[PDB]
């Protein structure tokens, strides 16, 4: 009920009106962001679940004609050792990752040339279908995950957006008028 | 920053995943997929491809690394196809943003 204590909550209210204009500019920024990578996500979600299905279908025939015990001997060797490096990237106040397959470097004079030994053809082109698909679906999960975790933080906006405008600012300024009343009783 | 990569789904669908080094299991029941999803985020994978008709037995768990940075968890077909659930999932986010439920 001071003058003190009027001078602070006035610096509060100025803090909290400006920032909740400016985070709704911030769930509008947000949203013009999600809608064009939520185009992408579909665009590549229909273009992976399409070749995905082809690379499988083409190794469920090649395998079939060939004993089991070569099919699981050739699945054993190696063709590559794929690791993912996840980078944190910033859009405003969430956290989205940014992926890249990493190979093995050591191997970089020989890159991959997929025959397998007493293999076919049909059967090694198989397997390059399932190497072609892998940028791919790195791209997906990228996309994917971008797009799950900023619907989070758009719904996480919205609430304090609205907590603000019908809760702070206003419990804010009723505070402001009981103070303000208060002073201008006792110099009167 | 560097991860490893799971897959779950069936033998005949995901098998040329392990020439990549990628981590492939088959579980074929909630409980044993649910064991194998939260393993994979125990030792820290960046992305867990599923196939559908895998995926179409966890929401549950599936629902709660969602807003994790880490596992991502892609659902792909099987030699199959799909259940339509990644497409019906990408809506969902869309509903999800625009506060439409």
């Amino acid at each position: 009920p001071t003058r003190m204590e009027l001078t602070r909550l006035k610096k509060q209210l100025t803090t909290a009106t400006r920032g909740h204009k400016l985070l709704k500019d911030k769930q509008d920024e947000l949203m013009r962001q999600f809608i064009l990578l939520i185009r992408k996500n579909n665009e590549l979600r229909q273009a992976i679940e399409k070749e995905t299905q082809t690379a499988m279908k083409d190794f469920v025939l090649a395998k079939s004609t060939v004993e089991e015990a070569f099919i699981d001997e050739l699945l054993a060797l190696p063709a590559e050792n794929v690791s993912i490096s996840v980078v944190e990237k910033n859009i405003m106040s969430v956290k989205v990752p940014l992926m890249n397959f990493q190979y093995d470097e050591t191997l970089n004079e020989t890159p991959l040339e997929y025959g397998y030994l007493h293999s076919n053809a049909e059967l090694d082109r198989s397997i390059d279908g399932f190497t072609q698909l892998l940028p791919k679906l790195l791209k997906l999960a990228e996309v994917e995950k971008t797009c799950q975790l900023m619907a989070e933080e758009i719904e996480k906006t919205r609430r304090r957006v609205n907590a603000l405008e019908y809760m702070t600012i206003p419990q804010l300024e009723e505070t402001i008028y009981y103070i303000k009343m208060k002073l201008e009783e006792n110099e009167r | 920053m560097t991860y490893k990569i799971g897959v779950v789904g069936d033998k005949d669908s995901v098998s040329p995943f392990r020439l990549f080094g990628f981590d492939v299991q088959h579980g074929t029941t909630k409980t044993e997929i649910r064991k194998t999803i939260d393993e994979m985020a125990k030792n820290e994978y960046g992305v867990i491809y599923i196939t559908e008709q895998c995926a179409n037995l966890v929401p549950e768990t599936i629902e709660r690394y969602k807003g994790q940075l880490t596992p991502a968890i892609i659902l792909i077909p099987s030699h199959q196809g799909t259940l339509g659930i990644g497409l019906e999932e990408i809506q969902n986010s869309v509903e999800k943003a625009v506060g439409q439920n």
